[PDB]
């Protein structure tokens, strides 16, 4: 059922996103958190609205998420846990050392933060 | 039937303080009060809509949906109602996600769409029911 | 606010250093020279006018910033920076971190018009918050 | 080898040649803070590129993950694909282009003409080493 699953998401990805370079299945795989990078980066309606077309397809609740809008940290937590469906090789490892790098800068802006707030 | 009635009536209330709540949509995306108020009766009637969609199917043995979504497309497969206005309220389903987690500038411009485009469909299905 | 004193003194140092390197933009697009200087007090800026966010962010404890973009959203989700204003800055953290980050060819033709119309957010930013 | 490498490593070989020629022979450098800058840029494109050929061999061999630039280097140090005096030197680059980006601390001048005349081969030295490899 995974491999027939994780086909159909490749099949409703690719033929409603242009210039399609990444496909990410990442969180728990009930409920699916899918990661997609793209030329271009997707209007928010239009993503949500495709969202909801792969949550009726899968009979499941599904979040889409725009690599080229995420947050920083949302892109660490998917180049630590995730699995790479589609696309090259040199794209992820373009966007890996992309975004644990700026991760890493980000780490040290925030930190006096962080430690406010874990007292 | 008394619960039937109720959760129209609750859909109906919701819609009524939702276009209240929002007003003419220029105060709606600086001030979180209202934005929580609108995200909020907005999830009232996703629920109120999924109760009545399994009742029917309860009701006149149309089947036993596994999700919430399913359920709505029981409906249709019998032609209780369109499966475009199906694919609508599927569509509500997933917006039960926007209020538990407050990722607000993320999903704004989606509770903003859903007010403009979306309330009336909530007004369809009800009117559906009604005819039953 | 003592830090926030000398981080406004190196804005305001940076832009005069960044007028003074540009002058009147004849040698600028074939001297790599004069770019890397602009380039690199343009960052400083940006580097700047984030450490000034979050040590607000700390000192009023707004929220916990997921990416560079995010300390200015939250100086203006709580209305203390106007949502105009944070966009700008937002869109000079992108600068900061294609040069910073090289996951993009560096726009020559963005710096030269940011130098031109986007300076003033920097001292826009420094005004808004001597204020508070 | 790899298609990240191969380009990182012409990025560093890039900003040494542009760091080397602004930095002719340091006659106007100490009075130019405009020599001073692009030296200054040059080198965090150098620490950056090194920064992101270290984080691609921490993934790209399951070495773990670094939560700051400088664990990367140590990383690479505890497995010995690099040599430990240089991850001890390319961590203290990264201390260098910090200051010199956000001061903390103020620059001290001295040290960036000390590192363009006896601490450019360390960028050097990574290259060749992670060329092996
Ligand atoms: P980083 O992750 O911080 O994101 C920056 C940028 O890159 C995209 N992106 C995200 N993830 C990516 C991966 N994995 N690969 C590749 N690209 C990725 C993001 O989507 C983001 O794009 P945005 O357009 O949203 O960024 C907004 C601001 O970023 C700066 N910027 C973008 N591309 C740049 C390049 N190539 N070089 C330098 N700087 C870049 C800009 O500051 C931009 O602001 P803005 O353009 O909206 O406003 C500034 C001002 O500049 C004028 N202008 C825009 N474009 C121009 C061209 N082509 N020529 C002349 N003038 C231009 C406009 O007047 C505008 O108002
Ligand atoms: P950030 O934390 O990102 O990095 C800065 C660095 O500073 C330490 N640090 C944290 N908190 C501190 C407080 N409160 N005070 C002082 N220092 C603090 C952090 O631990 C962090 O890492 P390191 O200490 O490992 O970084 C060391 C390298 O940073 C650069 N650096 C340090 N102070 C500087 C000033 N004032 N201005 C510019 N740059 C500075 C240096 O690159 C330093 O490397 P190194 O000193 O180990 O050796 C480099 C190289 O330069 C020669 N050299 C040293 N001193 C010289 C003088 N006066 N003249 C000429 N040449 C000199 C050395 O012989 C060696 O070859």
């Amino acid at each position: 059922m995974q491999q027939l699953n994780e086909n159909k998401i490749i099949k409703l990805l690719r033929d409603n996103i242009p210039k399609l370079q990444l496909i990410y299945l990442f969180g728990s795989y009930s409920d699916i958190d899918i990661a997609v990078l793209a030329a271009d980066t997707l209007d928010n309606i239009a993503r949500w609205e495709l969202a909801q077309k792969l949550a009726s397809a899968l009979d499941s609740d599904v979040d889409l998420v725009d690599l080229r809008s995420a947050s920083t940290v949302l892109c660490q937590q998917v180049v630590t846990q995730g699995k790479q469906l589609w696309g090259t090789q040199q794209d992820d490892e373009l966007f890996a050392v992309k975004t644990i790098s700026m991760y890493q800068h980000l780490q040290a802006e925030r930190q006096a933060i962080i430690d406010d707030v874990m007292a | 039937n008394d619960i039937i009635i109720n959760k129209i009536a609750t859909i109906k209330r919701c819609i009524k303080r939702i276009q209240q709540v929002y007003g003419d949509g220029s105060q709606f995306k600086q001030d979180f009060t209202l934005q929580d108020s609108v995200i909020l009766n907005l999830q009232r009637c996703c629920e109120a809509c999924i109760d009545i969609a399994n009742h029917i199917n309860r009701q006149q043995q149309l089947g036993i949906p596994q999700s919430s979504r399913d359920s709505f497309t029981l409906l249709a497969q019998n032609n209780l109602i369109t499966q475009p206005l199906s694919d609508n309220l599927k569509k509500m389903v997933g917006l039960r996600n926007i209020a538990v987690h407050d990722y607000q500038e993320l999903n704004l411009d989606i509770v903003v769409h859903v007010v403009q485009h979306h309330l009336e469909d909530f007004e369809q299905f009800i009117d559906v029911i009604k005819a039953e």
